[PDB]
């Protein structure tokens, strides 16, 4: 197992410090069933 | 929709200690209590305790508070909503009345008035406490016998005689043959050794194209036995 | 206890439902920044738009007239609210959210207002 | 929102058990470099 | 035994998404390429909020924050070169 | 155990049946939830009922629970062959573990009769070498689950070396059992034939082997 | 029947009034695009602003305290709702919409809240 250092691409440097972070969008709308009804018309 | 798989059966001498494991999968191990319940002939089913994999809080029944030690490992994630884990119970100062079947069980709800309530159960672990030593079985063939002459059906099997302790597992054709298998419970001889029988029902015409092998495993003695059931019958009704 | 923004993301749906104001506060508050700020108010106004057509503009929780079709999920009250997280719930109800939203504006609000006109007509 | 993995032995993709959330990441130095990485953040416990 | 759907606004639910991020750094005293004339000052205190029980899948290799940062450094480099002296006549 | 159940109850096919669960006030009902379990012997149990009325997920509406101030009850409607087994109640609170009851065995009346299947195996030649002799009489697919087994040596009863198992329930909801007769090689060779007789209140079946063939 | 966005633009005002959710859904959902998106949320928030000052934020229809001055239109219920389209109606009531909107915030909401303070003052 022989190892050579490389630096083919510059993004790898950003991956070295962004490995821990991830972007997500909040979907604050949830619908769930309860035994409740709205006031009847 | 997960499976709990417990450690194999063990034989231990009275006064010794034993550690039973309970490996989990198919759910978040951290979210549910793990209960431990046993069943013995003398006291019936008896709840021993539970432990929380999340906080480590344990609650043992007073009868087992001084002889049971419960521990858990940390969950190994698989996906975001499932993981694998393992819980352990170490019981010491074993007695003859502790012989029986032990179960681990997953709790019911993450919150509520019955969160810990055992809902999903494992396959069970057989514990034998005895001064007697382990003994392997002797396997003998059960020659084919007629079941229906007009229907052309027969029954053949293998006899497992004088082993100790329980249990013994039997398969056919390395698990390829599962249809028509009937395995019978063991007998308790006056000597203290067990013995059981297993039979399979097959068409009488099937003699030149299919092999029938009974595979006996007695893991306590680390013995495997592969016996070929001789298909030549001595029954006259089957001879026809 | 106040655990903070998204504090009960990993709790049961019932426990998380108590702190909806927590997620609600921070939910609203050069070119890259400006485009991002517009996207933020755009998403916020989309959800407020859906609450509008469901007749629930000023409330965080509101009850509906749509019955729960059992094909959606076969769970019960105890199993939903005391055993599951909103995340894994939203994943289980990801095939119906469009469908349920359509029934949500039509079954009730598209008939609550017609009956409201025929009722207040005297 | 941004999710931050705080798992020390985190092998580079996978499920992170201990996760915290932030609106902004920590101070990342844009060090232009080749082969060896310079003035960065160090992994705790074992090298990763 | 009669169940009716109920709306909840502000539920802890998220999905994987790629959006346009922006810069932030504390104000210092000049003119370095990255800070430029202006980049939004950081909050005095960030609020890092631990999420108990929460298990999420990460992928550093399929991450878009990397590609964004990559194009940002490149574009910033060019934005800093425009006003300076171009040495076209130095090819003698 | 201080938590008592009905030792046995019976119900007819297609009917309902009720199991009781009572005990001292130190263990019983007002301040304690009651749960019910189906527990076939030799297998893992199944939770049917928890928190009194509320049944576990997937449980049929045939099962219902009810708790009074002095005792708790479990009702099984539209009885099936698989419902014929053992049932346990448990008394519990949120922070305190289970207390299991004494147990109740349910019998389902009005079920169809199943004819017994009897098979008798002689000792193997490898076994006669040892030198011992064991006859094996295997019984399956009988209902109700109760048998009486008798052995005969040259048409005459045998009493030394007889061991018979208890009846056991098959996967197909019929019952099974087995019996073993240990003999010395002289008794085996000194007789014309041996017989295993399985007796049931409805029909007695006889299977016979002979050392000759 | 659901005819779609603006499906009943050419039907009678009464028939069109039944499908207000249809027009309401799509009513909210580089430089050219960004400027257009801002203009869209700006117009939407303007109308929601007017519904706000008329006390009708969460509803599609609401009734008022302003009486119908006959100088505006001399038609009746049957003639308005079963013979005209919202388009030609908005053209006929294009001289008063400013005037009616001013009376709409002042006559009721600018006096509904004062009386609300004087009423809840005990
Ligand atoms: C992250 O996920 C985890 C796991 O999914 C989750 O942890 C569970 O959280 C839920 C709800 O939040 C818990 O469910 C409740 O548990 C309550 C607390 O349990 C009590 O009883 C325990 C056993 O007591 C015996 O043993 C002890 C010795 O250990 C002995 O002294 C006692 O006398 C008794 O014999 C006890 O260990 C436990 O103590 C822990 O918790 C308390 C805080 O409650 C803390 O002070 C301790 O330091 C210790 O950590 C506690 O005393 C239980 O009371 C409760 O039941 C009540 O509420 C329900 C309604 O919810 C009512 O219906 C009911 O009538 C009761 O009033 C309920 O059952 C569960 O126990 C957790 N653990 C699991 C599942 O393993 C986290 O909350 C999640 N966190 C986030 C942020 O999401
Ligand atoms: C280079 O590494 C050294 C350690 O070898 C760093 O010095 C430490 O910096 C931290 C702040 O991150 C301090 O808490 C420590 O007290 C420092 N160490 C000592 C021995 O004083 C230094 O910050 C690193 N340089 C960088 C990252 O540019
Ligand atoms: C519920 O879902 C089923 C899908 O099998 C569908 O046929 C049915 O119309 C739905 N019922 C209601 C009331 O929406
Ligand atoms: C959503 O639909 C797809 C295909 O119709 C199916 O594979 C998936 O299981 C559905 N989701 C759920 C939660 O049933
Ligand atoms: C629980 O869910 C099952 C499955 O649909 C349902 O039949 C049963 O009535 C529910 N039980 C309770 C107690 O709500
Ligand atoms: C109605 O319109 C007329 C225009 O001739 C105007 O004089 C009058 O004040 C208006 N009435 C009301 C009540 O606003
Ligand atoms: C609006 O006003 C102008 C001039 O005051 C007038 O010509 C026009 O007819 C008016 N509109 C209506 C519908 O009366």
């Amino acid at each position: 197992e022989t190892f050579r250092p490389g630096g083919g691409d510059m993004r790898d440097n950003w991956r070295s410090e962004l490995y821990k972070y991830k972007v997500v969008k909040i979907e604050p709308l949830g619908v769930a069933p309860t035994r409740c009804k709205r006031r009847v018309v | 929709e997960g499976q709990l798989v417990q450690s194999g059966a063990e034989l231990k001498k009275p006064g010794a200690s034993v550690k039973i494991s309970c490996k989990t999968s198919g759910y978040r191990f951290n979210f549910y209590h793990i209960n431990w319940i046993r069943q013995t002939a003398g006291r019936g089913p008896e709840w021993m305790g539970w432990i929380s994999p999340y906080s480590g809080d344990k609650n043992l029944a007073p009868a087992f508070q001084d002889r049971v030690i419960m521990t858990t490992d940390t969950e190994v994630p698989v996906t975001s909503f499932t993981s694998t884990g393992a819980a352990y119970m170490e019981i010491r100062n074993l007695k003859f009345d502790d012989t029986g079947t032990y179960f681990c069980a997953k709790g019911l709800l993450r919150d509520g008035s019955s969160t810990w309530l055992p809902y999903l159960w494992g396959q069970g672990t057989l514990l034998t406490v005895s001064s007697a030593s382990t003994k392997g079985p002797s396997v003998f063939p059960l020659a084919p016998s007629s079941k229906s002459t007009s229907g052309g059906t027969a029954a053949l099997g293998c006899l497992v005689k004088d082993y100790f302790p329980e249990p013994v597992t039997v398969s056919w054709n390395s698990g390829a043959l599962t249809s028509g298998v009937h395995t019978f419970p063991a007998v308790l001889q006056s000597s203290g050794l067990y013995s059981l029988s297993s039979v399979v029902t097959v068409p009488s015409s099937s003699l030149g194209t299919q092999t029938y092998i009974c595979n006996v495993n007695h893991k306590p003695s680390n013995t495997k036995v592969d016996k070929r059931v001789e298909p030549k019958s001595c029954d006259k009704g089957l001879e026809v | 206890v106040s655990l903070g923004f998204l504090g009960a993301a990993g709790s049961t749906m019932g426990a998380a439902s108590m702190t909806l104001t927590v997620q609600a506060r921070n939910l609203l508050s050069g070119i890259k920044q400006l485009q991002a700020r517009v996207l933020a108010v755009e998403h916020y106004l989309r959800d407020q738009q859906l609450l509008g057509i469901w007749g629930c503009s000023g409330k965080l929780i509101c009850c509906t007239n749509v019955p729960w079709n059992s094909s959606w999920s076969n769970r019960n009250l105890s199993e939903i609210w005391d055993n599951m997280t909103w995340l894994q719930w939203d994943k289980e109800i990801s095939n119906y959210t469009q469908i349920i939203y359509g029934l949500l504006e039509e079954s009730q609000n598209q008939q609550e207002k017609n009956e409201q006109d025929l009722l207040a007509l005297d | 929102a941004i999710l931050k993995c705080k798992d020390k032995k985190f092998n580079g993709t996978g499920p992170c058990p201990s996760v915290s959330t932030v609106q902004c990441t920590h101070g990342i130095k844009p060090v232009v470099s080749t082969q060896l990485l310079l003035n960065g953040s160090l992994a705790e416990e074992e090298v990763i | 035994e009669n169940l009716w759907v109920t709306v909840y606004y502000g539920v802890p639910v998220w999905k994987d998404a790629e959006t346009t991020l922006f810069c932030a750094s504390d104000a210092k005293a000049k003119h370095n390429v990255w800070a430029t004339h202006a980049c939004v000052p950081t909050d005095p205190n960030p609020q890092e909020i631990h999420l108990e029980n929460v298990t999420e899948e990460f992928n550093m290799w399929k991450n878009n924050m990397v590609e964004q940062m990559h194009e940002d450094i490149i574009s910033l480099w060019d934005q800093s070169l425009k006003p300076c002296v171009k040495l076209t006549p130095l090819c003698v | 155990s201080v938590l008592t159940q009905s030792a046995s109850v019976s119900g007819s096919l297609g009917q309902s049946v009720t199991i009781s669960c009572t005990g001292p006030n130190s263990v019983c009902c007002s301040h304690k939830s009651i749960s019910w379990y189906q527990w076939p012997p030799g297998r893992a149990p199944t939770l049917i009922i928890y928190e009194d009325n509320e049944r576990a997920p997937g449980i049929s509406p045939r099962f219902s629970g009810y708790k009074s101030y002095w005792s708790a009850y479990l009702t099984i409607s539209d009885l099936r062959p698989e419902d014929e087994t053992t049932y346990y109640c448990c008394s519990y609170t949120h922070n305190s573990g289970c207390v299991f009851g004494t147990g109740t065995k349910v019998s389902v009346l009005g079920q169809s009769k199943a004819n017994p299947s009897v098979t008798l195996f002689p000792p193997s030649s490898e076994e006669l070498q040892a030198n011992k002799a064991t006859l094996v009489c295997l019984i399956s697919d009988f209902y109700p689950g109760a048998v009486t087994v008798a052995w005969k040596a040259d048409s005459s009863p045998v009493k030394a070396g007889v061991e018979t198992t208890t009846p056991s329930k098959q996967s197909n909801n019929k019952y099974a059992a087995s019996s073993y007769l240990s003999l010395t090689p002289e008794q085996w060779k000194s007789h014309r034939s041996y017989s295993c007789q399985v007796t049931h209140e409805g029909s007695t079946v006889e299977k016979t082997v002979a050392p000759t063939e």
